[PDB]
């Protein structure tokens, strides 16, 4: 045995499942129709909306 | 809204198959000589050019003057090239050996090997090969050009030993993940003219340098009016430490000599990266010539 | 074939509608998506889309800045999208306030990262830079996503406002006093060989010359004594090879009126640049002369 | 500075001086940049010290 | 005494690494590669004295 000691830390990851509970609404989202912009190429031209 | 292509037919009755095996080279780049409205399948590649006789940067030459269309859609009886335009935007497909990246300059290339090759299961047919350019970018192709150059400069005493772990060494290349090794320029122990007539060009020019430009600059030193040219003459004697017509004969020579390097003292960018699709099979790039 | 097809007037996308709606109208149904105009369809200007982390998007969130690509040789961080400021604490040409200044905005590890692989090359500058043109819209992310123009003008989404080229004051430079009808814009990357430093001189230049020569025939008469410095350094050290004295690339072209002194400001540290309103990249390989 | 054409000499002068740069052995500049070039002259020659104890005479 | 050391810890030579990617581990990279079989997970320590 050394003359000191040795205070080991160690993180630990645990996968979990919340649960969340809310009032009556909370927050009131505002959304607006989705757009479409173009993005040429020669072959494939994306979209994004 | 059809728009300007060129159609390529085939003159082998070819199978299903190799429609099949075609159509993974969608955005494959393909040189053409001779840009017509409708070409055999004789003048699409390389395998018009290849020639044992001469050299390979004659390979190079025969491709600098070339038209480097795109097959736009492969179908029945007929193949769709879209010759590109400066400017555009279009889709290439990394044919070559080496990963590209974002922002690249891309230069065009004749292939290092043919004959045999684990990748080279190209379309074949009864006497032709379908064979592509190489796509590679600029540093490395600089520098492929470089060592191609500094071996065919050793060529003519290739028999001692420490120019030949010289040559060994030249002869590998590293580049991003890619372990590259060339072909070696001296086949049976006779070099191909081609690349004599480009070191000896080389040597050439370099030794009218080394003649005339002592006697140039001591006549220029009599019409001196600045400072940079002073001391040019003055650096030429600390390395260093006729009739008229014969110099007017070295003057042309060294100009000719000029005009017969511009296949290897420069080349043009072609390609430039915007994207790169992920596992690096394709990458979205403009034109540029 | 006939005499109506040829004679019939040539088609424009401004009268006919889009894929999508002639594609649904067929089959008769509709969605949420309106799709009645797709945006970003009379956008002839080449985008691209780069990454580009935290460490070097200070002075990029305002649209406009020079975007350049730095060669490493390592593998991972081979390849670096730093601005053109982040090439201002490495130019001799910048003054002493600024560089304290706008070092003090780039303080984290990647910047000063960049600083020190653009110094710790046996090479020199120019052949492991290339160029890419100019941001017009980041995201503000960890890892900012942001938009960059290859070739073609700089406009926001709509065309409803045009943004701008934005150059710091000490590397902007002309060399005529009756600027033309239209100016070319040039990046110059000067050496100065001399023995302590080999740290080089930054300029982009806007001036009205086209044709090479009759540009590089100024720039020799304007910078002679980085020559000077040059056959100095060729003279005094052999079996040491120097290369490109001065590179000289193509950026793109302006209107040569809407330069306006401006300022930026990011951070409250306010920095004196040079607004270039309405200019269009063009990108051009790194020439190099001697 | 001493002068020995009128025997003039100047005992007491401020001069900046800096390395110039491309091999630039030292060049002697006044308050004002005023560089100050007595030393071209003949009838000059001259002495220079350090804030350290080094010391020039220069011909 | 520093092969004496690495000999007596397990973990080999740093390889005489380039003098261009130690800028690259300080901006940070991934270097200790997987084992060849994991049947519990991913391993976590550390230590203080």
């Amino acid at each position: 045995h050394p003359g000191f000691a040795l205070t080991a830390v160690r993180t630990d990851t645990f996968e979990v499942d919340m649960l969340l509970y809310s009032g009556k609404s909370c927050t009131s989202v505002i959304i607006n129709n989705p757009i479409v912009t173009k993005e040429e190429r020669d072959i494939s031209t994306t979209y994004h909306v | 809204a059809m728009e300007a292509n060129i159609f390529c037919t085939f003159d082998h009755k070819l199978s299903i198959a190799d429609v099949g095996k075609l159509t993974k080279l969608v955005a494959a780049v393909v040189p053409i000589p001779q840009r017509l409205h409708l070409i055999k399948h004789y003048q699409l590649g390389l395998h018009q050019f290849v020639d044992h006789t001469r050299g390979y940067v004659r390979l190079r030459g025969l491709l600098r003057n070339m038209t480097l269309t795109l097959m736009r859609r492969v179908e029945g009886n007929q193949i769709l090239l879209h010759v590109p335009t400066h400017g555009l935007l279009y889709t290439v497909l990394n044919t070559g050996p080496v990963t590209w990246e974002k922002g690249d300059a891309l230069c065009v290339l004749p292939p290092l090997f043919h004959g045999p090759l684990a990748r080279e299961n190209l379309l074949t047919l009864g006497q032709w090969e379908l064979v592509l350019p190489w796509i590679v970018p600029m540093p490395l192709a600089l520098e492929i050009n470089q060592r191609l150059l500094i071996m065919g400069l050793f060529s003519l005493d290739r028999s001692y030993e420490e120019v030949k772990a010289a040559v060994q060494q030249l002869q590998t290349i590293t580049f991003r993940d890619a372990t590259f090794t060339i072909p070696d320029p001296v086949i049976d122990q006779h070099l191909l003219i081609d690349m004599k007539t480009a070191c000896l060009s080389m040597s050439m020019v370099a030794n009218l340098a080394s003649e005339l430009t002592m006697t140039y600059v001591r006549k220029l030193a009599l019409e001196d009016s600045s400072m940079l040219l002073v001391k040019c003459q003055e650096l030429l004697m600390r390395l260093d430490r006729v009739s008229p017509d014969d110099e007017i004969a070295r003057l042309s020579a060294l100009f000719v000599m000029l005009r017969q390097l511009d296949d290897l003292i420069r080349e043009q960018v072609v390609f430039t990266v915007c994207d790169v699709s992920p596992d690096n099979k394709s990458a979205t790039c403009i034109f540029k010539g | 074939m006939d005499a109506r097809a040829v004679a019939k007037r040539p088609r424009d996308p401004a009268d006919e509608d889009n894929e999508l709606v002639t594609a649904l109208k067929a089959k008769r149904e509709v969605n949420t998506i309106s799709v009645r105009y797709l945006y970003h369809a009379d956008h002839q200007a080449l985008t691209a889309r780069f990454f580009v982390p935290e460490g070097l998007v200070e002075f990029e969130a305002q649209p406009g800045a020079l975007l350049i690509r730095m060669e490493t040789g390592c593998d991972s961080p081979r390849h670096l999208y730093i601005s053109l400021y982040l090439l201002g604490i490495r130019a001799s040409n910048v003054s002493a306030s600024t560089r304290c200044l706008l070092e003090s905005v780039y303080t984290a590890s990647a910047a000063r990262a960049a600083l020190q692989w653009l110094d710790l090359g046996p090479h020199l500058l120019h052949r492991r830079l290339e160029t890419l043109g100019c941001v017009k819209t980041v995201s503000l992310g960890i890892t900012s996503l942001l938009t960059c123009v290859m070739r073609g003008y700089l406009y926001n989404t709509l065309k409803t406002e045009v943004f701008a080229l934005m150059i710091p004051k000490d590397m902007y430079l002309t060399w005529e006093e009756t600027r033309g009808r239209l100016q070319y814009v040039y990046l110059i990357i000067v050496y100065d060989y001399d023995g302590p430093e080999t740290r080089p001189g930054i300029y982009v230049l806007t001036s009205s010359i086209a044709h090479w020569q009759t540009l590089v025939d100024v720039a020799r008469g304007k910078f002679a004594r980085e020559r000077c410095s040059f056959v100095n350094r060729r003279i005094t050290r052999p079996r040491q090879i120097p290369l490109c004295t001065g590179v000289i690339q193509k950026l793109g072209w302006c209107l040569a009126d809407d330069i306006h002194t401006s300022f930026l400001v990011h951070k409250e540290l306010k920095l004196s640049v040079v607004r270039l309103d309405n200019f269009s990249v063009e990108l051009g390989d790194f020439r190099e002369f001697v | 500075v001493v002068r020995c054409v009128r025997a003039q000499v100047d005992l007491g002068v401020e001069v900046r001086a800096a390395r110039c740069p491309r091999t630039g052995l030292w060049i002697v500049r006044d308050r004002r940049g005023r560089l100050r070039r007595w030393l071209s002259q003949p009838e000059v020659c001259v002495l220079y010290v350090t804030p350290d104890l080094d010391f020039y005479w220069v011909l | 005494v520093d092969r004496w050391i690495r000999h007596a810890a397990g973990v080999e030579r740093p390889q005489l690494l380039d003098t261009e990617t130690i800028s690259m581990l300080t901006f940070g990279s991934m270097s200790e590669r997987n084992a060849a079989a994991t049947v519990h997970g991913q391993k976590a320590a550390c230590e203080l004295i």
